[PDB]
């Protein structure tokens, strides 16, 4: 056949002004000359604008263009959950053929309001600060913000990690799919990254969607929406998926690139405007569905890193809009050794409750404040200086706190865990104690609940919450222990 | 292990034809053996390198005390 | 009349027609388009082509594609079955409960009512909220803005309202959401289902919801606009109700406009926007009012980018206002609620007269300290319990409670906060500053004000905050 | 200690099958391909999925 | 206003929107060929050289654009209700857009009722049809001999290629 | 295949070649162009048109003018004869030995290394700084960049870098001289020449010199980087070596490349920039790493644009950077050297694990205590010290010392210096700051730690005086 084939009316950049297919299919995947495809994704009459998917060095005019008078799908499967693909399914880890040659169009429409439901399920990542001031739900989209390396990805490594012990627990309400869409990172970063998802292989629930910094533009860009229905199917297959688009910032990057060379616009920031769209299109098919979807999720943990804590910029302001919250992660801090490095001030959940435990909610509740208090005497009076005498006291509180809800660098937890340290702090037993021992204390400390109050916990964790056992044991045990840890 | 049949008699007796020969698999080809002797020597380096045809056994120690 | 999709370039729908170029803004429909495809000649490009926009998204359209003319606008099922439903842009449901079988259609546009249709001079809506009324003593049938981000459960605020009040109303709502998520719109649509406010025994449960969320694309996003405004239009008028328009989010509307305006030929203005987004608003806001056939109390959750105001748009829409919410973000983070930015949260509508001196007075003193306070504010963010005179002293402590008595906790988010939520109804409250001003007892602590029901409530809080 | 001895062994015997299996492949088809082109019957063959296109394209 | 037609070629669009006039002009009245093969003997009494630049001359000055074919080939009456559309593309200094008028025109004019193709490993299969692959089997009927496999060829390419793809 | 020259606006050689349209890199050589006038193809513009670019001087060029087509794309000589020799971007000298010969040619432009044999994690090369190796523990093969504005005793210290590094080095370097002047390749032949390392006898020198200098059009300029890469990549995967690969700079590339791209038709993004800017990113940087082919640890100077940061064009490079190197010109001012800015230099191996959390927690403490003490400046900018804390105080002087201690005088540069400079092992290091930490001095005087190396002098510079 060469008929509703074309010739390449003008190549270069990638760019291809496509000579025929003139009856193509708006957003066909076309079909090369050098295999190849490129979407047709601009019909102008007298050419289809054809972004080309990947390298056109290859490419000359005139070429031939093929229909692949399909509009893209993807892969699609659970045997992504242990694959490092790229988002054509293409294993790049050189674990070969994926599982998942079932296909699916990568982008599914968002589901109804109906057929939505609100959340109510907690989830967890094992991160004490997080699961306590920031209690995951799931069926999410809420922004992760904080900039790179600095173990950025520890962040999210302990969460996944974490949901392996959840992957190791059952239903789709504690084993979670976790989908790494990885935007723009390169073969190295990933290479390591992977390497240590693999390790923890908490990569066994989970696809990593790996668009190193090497990759072209639309196919990073793409990535996110590969797993998009990836991760729809998940959610509507019961499943609940996690998704990690690390990032979108880049991927904007990629879009507007995409699009300028195109001519479509540079719109505010040099990016075209319906980048937002883009995602909000994107990211409402991440849901927690209601049942009849098998009540699945797809929880979108959407990324941004961002250049100088810049926010008000217009792709994230537009994030913001969307998301419920953004979870800041503060740098200062960083420096200090406060990895993580928060401010949870600028990390919120409108959310809230509904994303957690009440064991959790019971200790932590008060703790917010305990900090917020203490954080405010620092502030009316713009130093850490105090105002009172009761707060000199409380400050040590705060203080506490404060050694408690960082986390380890490269270490998650779970719930009635986070939650035994946090009732020492919270019900205070420590602050008879210096608070950088206090974290020692935990070591200790823990691996004596560990030890013991696995018993206990088996309370706590039963109850999600905890109970007049775990209570009564606590208060003594924290006292006790306590009393051990030090003396 | 694929189709089509006269591309593929061009080429499936030519999977084997290599086969089909074993001293040389019609070509083993000096490139191939050269690269390979490059590539099994760095190969070799880019391991461990306690030799790989030799068990090693156990050792022992003794640890600090006052 | 038949095009052809000649070019499709995003959701710009090329069409060249034949012949046969029926007008801009008509609705097209395209044919062997999978859904109905409506699109609205934007242009008569010349040529019989128009370009024309898709409301909904391409996926797969053949080059050449069929299209035949709707003909005229977008006529949608409006009528009393859009109460109790939720219709999206086109005017058929996507609650998903059979169809919104009118009798009216409508085509969505409308516009504005004559000089003579004006009600000159209008009359305070109270909201039972303290710091709402006062410093914005809302009008009935206005336009209300609520420039507001989302966070503070800004939506949770403005549904707050509809809360209380849409539920206490005696009219009808119209709830346009305008990008807005399908999911809050989720967890809402079976809380207003809960409420009954959405009954599913009343199509008229009292409120037609129209939904033109984010994940549409500008195309419906826009149009979801007139939708609702259509609508209201229709209970107001035809209906003669007291109609609330509720909007989330108008300015993901306009937005959707700037997003536009470079596809739509229309230069990206300043910040990018549509250049023609004044009128864009405004031949549209001047569709929805109070005239002498009811009143249509326009609702306009804001969204202004990281809030900023000095952009263009709300300037604009301080034009078409009536009344503002600007709510500041400091007073929220204050975990002040309500989070209003106060001094930039009214209803221009006060007066001794018309909102009682007693009140105006109250708040022209209120505004004031605030102003006041507030520079000696300046000196404590980063000075605080003393580098000052104590006189100063006490209008600084007053101000500490009056603060904590501007906030008013929720009567719905409860569920986060554990706060019941008041409302307060007027009396109780200017009284109630005024006893402040008056300076009551204040060996107290500051929080003895904090959310609370009126002053009273502050002063029931207050023994028991002595334990 | 021991395995990862065992484990190269392995590792280059599959490293090399593939390295003969790229030899072989740009070999095999570089040597027999040239010559096929003797057969005008490779377009007797275009002639009849040509007649099966011609034909079997209704 | 006027009406759309288009006879095979068809462009749309630089020189296409203007060829799509004179196509529902020409076609109207039928002087369409008449004109055709006018317009063809002028492709190339046009496009000489004892002019390179006396019958195409833009400028050197204006002038010829004043009139140089309103006058030197309204000097001929080839082109005589649609030498005022040459007049005007000698004004409107198009002049040497012409080839792509007259080649959408005549590529337009035989093929203006017809069918080109070109499938795989063909490629003078490029004729003027109404019916298809039934001529393009005549084709395969000039002889089968001498086809699909040369001109362009299934050598490296389609087949030869495609085995070497799979990898 | 032959192109007419259709259009020259500058080297941006707007090609016709009617004799087919070779690849989009297709190589080209102009005819008429004795003078050795390599274009490349960019575009396939249509019209058998493509888009080229000449890299080089558009003296006489006819438009009509025959060019033909190379054949390739852009193809150098690559082989040992190159170490010692300084190269051109075009595989020719620039060493003046005559030509650069070698065995075979690469063509420049290639893939990236698949992700399996890329080893996916390195180790921690130490650089003998103190500074460095403490609080940014760059890794051997990674790819450092080396963020510092113009001059700023980077390439000082760059020099230095390679006096305390490529000698001791076991595997090879390459200088790729992208946007360098004429004159410090000259200055750097010169001590290489000294340092007879660039011994030539040996032009398979420690260091092979690939230079596409400030002068050459940006084509050449954009283009040595793909050069210097085939060649490394050649050492390091072929030659199985540890490059180093001397960049210096990169920066110098990307400019190439933006300042093409109005003139590529193309909006050039952001300030002029490229959109593909990011791509270029890829497809050079994913080409350098470490695989299990050899590293090539691959230092980029990288000129920080106004050293403007947040500057999309770095704001990009921190991600490719296993080693982001950032000086601090605000430090740099102090007079510092070592001038850094470290509270943005990072090592992603600058996680606790990995280098000894020891090593690395020592550093926490400080990189707290600098930091906290960072915080203080606006406050003490106005209010300097008298009704603040104590304890800060005595940071604030600790710090005053730690700031001191990381300045270290240049060996090298006791030309620059007049000092001779300083080298630190690790134990002075960790321990250096930790004794700080300490807080043995606090009496001690607080400049005195002011370009040393080893806390122990520094201890001793306090002493002299008291």
């Amino acid at each position: 056949d060469l008929e509703e084939t074309g010739r390449v009316l003008s190549i270069g950049d990638g760019i291809a002004r496509v000579h025929g297919l003139r009856n193509v299919q708006a957003e066909e995947m076309v079909e090369f000359s050098s295999g190849l495809k490129g979407m047709s994704l601009n019909l102008e009459p007298d050419n289809v604008g054809v972004v080309v998917f990947g390298n056109d060095k290859l490419i000359k005019e005139g070429d031939i263009v093929k229909r692949t008078g399909a509009i893209v799908d993807v892969p699609v499967g659970e045997e992504l959950l242990g694959r490092v693909v790229d988002a054509l399914g293409n294993a790049i880890d050189g674990k070969g053929p994926i599982g998942s040659k079932a296909r699916r169009r990568v982008g599914l429409k968002a589901p109804g309001i109906i057929p939505r439901i609100s959340v109510r399920e907690p989830m967890q990542t094992g991160i004490k600060a997080v699961d306590s001031l920031v209690p995951i739900g799931r069926g999410q989209r809420e922004l992760i913000i904080g900039d790179r390396q600095t173990g950025k990805t520890s962040i999210a490594i302990d969460t996944i990690i974490n949901q392996k012990r959840f992957n190791d627990g059952t239903d789709e309400k504690k084993k979670l799919y976790c989908i790494y869409v990885a935007i723009g990172q390169k073969r190295s970063t990933v290479a390591q990254l992977v390497k240590r998802l693999t390790d923890a292989d908490a990569m066994k629930y989970t696809i990593v969607v790996s668009a190193t910094a090497s990759d072209a533009a639309p196919l990073q860009y793409l990535a996110p929406y590969s797993g998009c229905s990836m991760g729809e199917y998940f959610r509507d297959n019961g499943k609940h998926a996690l998704i990690i688009y690390d990032d979108l910032s880049k991927q904007a990057v990629a879009y507007r690139q995409m699009s300028l060379l195109l001519r479509r616009p540079p719109g505010r920031e040099a990016y075209p405007g319906d980048v937002f769209y883009l995602h909000s299109r994107l990211l409402e098919r991440a849901a927690k569905m209601n049942d009849a979807f098998g009540g699945g999720s797809l929880t979108a943990l959407p990324v941004i890193e961002t250049q100088a804590g810049d926010v008000s910029a217009y792709i994230p302001t537009n994030v913001i809009s969307i998301t419920d919250g953004q979870i800041f992660l503060e740098t200062e801090l960083f420096y200090k050794g406060i990895r993580p490095a928060i401010n949870v001030g600028l990390s919120v959940s409108r959310v809230g409750s509904a994303a957690q435990t009440r064991a959790m909610k019971q200790v932590a509740g008060t703790m917010k404040l305990e900090l917020a208090q203490y954080r405010e005497v620092a502030a009316f009076a713009q130093f850490g200086s105090d105002l009172d005498a009761a707060t000199q006291q409380l400050l040590s509180r705060g203080v506490r706190l404060t050694e408690l809800l960082k986390q380890g660098q490269y270490s998650p937890m779970a719930i009635e865990e986070q939650v035994a340290v946090i009732y020492a702090g919270v019900r205070g037993y420590l602050d008879k104690l210096e608070p950088s021992k206090i974290t020692k204390f935990e070591n200790a400390f823990l691996s004596h609940v560990i030890s013991q109050h696995q018993a206990l916990l088996g309370k706590i964790r039963t109850d999600g919450k905890i109970s007049e056992e775990s209570d009564a044991k606590l208060k003594e045990i924290v006292t006790n222990f306590l009393a051990g840890f030090e003396a | 292990l694929d189709p089509v049949q006269k591309l593929f008699v061009d080429k499936i007796r030519e999977y084997r034809t290599k086969r089909q020969t074993s001293g040389g698999p019609v070509d083993a080809g000096p490139e191939y053996q050269q690269d390979l002797d490059r590539e099994l020597f760095k190969l070799k380096q880019m391991y461990g390198k306690a030799d790989m045809n030799t068990f090693p056994n156990f050792t022992f120690e003794d640890p600090k005390f006052e | 009349t038949t095009g052809r999709i000649v070019a499709v370039i995003g959701a710009v729908v090329d069409v060249q027609f034949d012949e046969g170029l029926p007008p801009i803004l008509n609705a097209l429909e395209v044919q062997g388009r999978e859904t109905r495809l409506v699109l609205e000649v934007a242009q008569h490009l010349g040529e019989s082509t128009v370009r024309t926009i898709a409301m909904d998204g391409t996926e797969g359209l053949v080059r050449g594609q069929k299209v035949l003319d709707s003909g005229a606008p977008i006529r949608i099922p409006v009528g009393p079955e859009t109460l109790g439903r939720i219709m999206n842009v086109i005017g058929e449901p996507i609650d998903e409960r059979g169809p919104i079988k009118t009798k009216q259609f409508a085509a969505i546009h409308a516009e504005a009512p004559e000089f003579v249709e004006m009600s000159v001079e209008q009359e305070i809506l109270v909201t039972g909220i303290k710091v709402v009324d006062l410093l914005a003593p809302y009008a009935k049938g206005g336009k209300i803005g609520l420039f507001g981000g989302a966070g503070v459960g800004k939506t949770v605020l403005i549904m707050e309202l509809i809360n209380n009040v849409a539920k206490a109303h005696g009219g009808y709502s119209v709830f346009a959401g305008v990008g807005e998520r399908t999911r809050e719109g989720n967890d809402l649509y079976h809380e207003m289902i809960e409420s009954g406010v959405i009954n599913l025994k009343d199509a008229t449960s009292k409120v037609a919801l129209v939904y033109g969320q984010m994940n549409e694309p500008p195309g419906a996003r826009a149009r979801v606009a007139l939708t609702g405004l259509t609508v209201a239009e229709y209970f107001r008028d035809q209906e003669g109700q007291d109609v609330l328009l509720f909007i989330d989010n108008i300015f993901r509307f306009t937005q959707a406009g700037s997003e536009v305006s470079a596809l739509l030929g229309r230069i990206p203005s300043a910040v990018g926007y549509q250049p023609t987004l004044a009128t864009d608003m405004g031949t549209m806001q001047e569709r929805i009012t109070t005239t002498k056939k009811g009143s249509i109390t326009s609702v306009q959750a804001i969204y202004v980018p990281a809030d900023d105001l000095t952009d263009p748009a709300p300037a604009t829409t301080f034009a078409h206002l009536d009344a503002t919410t600007v709510l500041s973000r400091a007073i929220a983070e204050l975990g002040i609620y309500p989070a209003v930015d106060p001094l930039d949260s009214t209803s221009r509508i006060m007066d001794p007269n018309i909102v009682g001196s007693e009140h105006y007075d109250v708040a022209r003193g209120v505004q004031k300290i605030l102003q006041d306070y507030k520079s000696l504010q300046d000196i404590i963010a980063i000075l605080g319990m003393d580098e000052l005179s104590e006189e100063d002293k006490l209008t600084v402590s007053r101000a500490r409670k009056i603060q904590r008595f501007l906030s008013q906790p929720f009567q719905v988010a409860e569920v986060f906060t554990g706060h019941l939520g008041k409302l307060v109804p007027l009396k109780e409250t200017i009284k109630g500053f005024q006893q402040i001003l008056a300076g009551e007892y204040d060996h107290l602590p500051e929080q003895a004000f904090y959310m609370v029901g009126p002053i009273e409530e502050a002063v029931a809080k207050a023994d028991k905050l002595a334990e | 200690e021991v395995k990862n001895r065992l484990d190269y062994h392995i590792s280059v015997q599959n490293m090399m099958r593939q390295k003969e299996q790229e030899h072989m492949i740009n070999w095999v088809e570089k040597r027999v391909v040239q010559s096929i082109s003797a057969q005008q019957e490779k377009e007797t063959i275009a002639k009849c999925i040509a007649d099966l296109k011609l034909l079997s394209k209704k | 206003f006027a009406k759309l037609v288009r006879p095979p070629v068809q462009i749309y669009g630089i020189e296409g929107r203007y060829a799509t006039a004179l196509y529902s002009a020409a076609s109207k009245q039928n002087k369409l060929e008449q004109v055709e093969k006018e317009l063809l003997r002028v492709g190339q009494i046009l496009k000489e050289p004892k002019m390179a630049a006396s019958l195409l001359n833009p400028y050197v000055k204006r002038s010829v654009k004043v009139k140089s074919l309103s006058d030197m080939t309204a000097k001929e009456k080839f082109s005589p209700l649609t030498s005022n559309l040459i007049n005007l593309l000698a004004e409107n200094g198009r002049l040497t857009n012409t080839p792509a008028v007259i080649s959408a025109f005549s590529t337009m004019m035989s093929v203006h009722r017809g069918e080109v193709p070109c499938t795989v490993t063909t490629a003078s299969a490029l004729d003027e049809t109404t019916l298809t692959e039934l001529k393009t089997v005549l084709k395969s009927f000039l002889s089968k001999g001498q086809v699909l496999k040369l001109e362009v060829k299934i050598d490296p390419s389609i087949m030869g290629g495609m085995i070497v793809r799979i990898g």
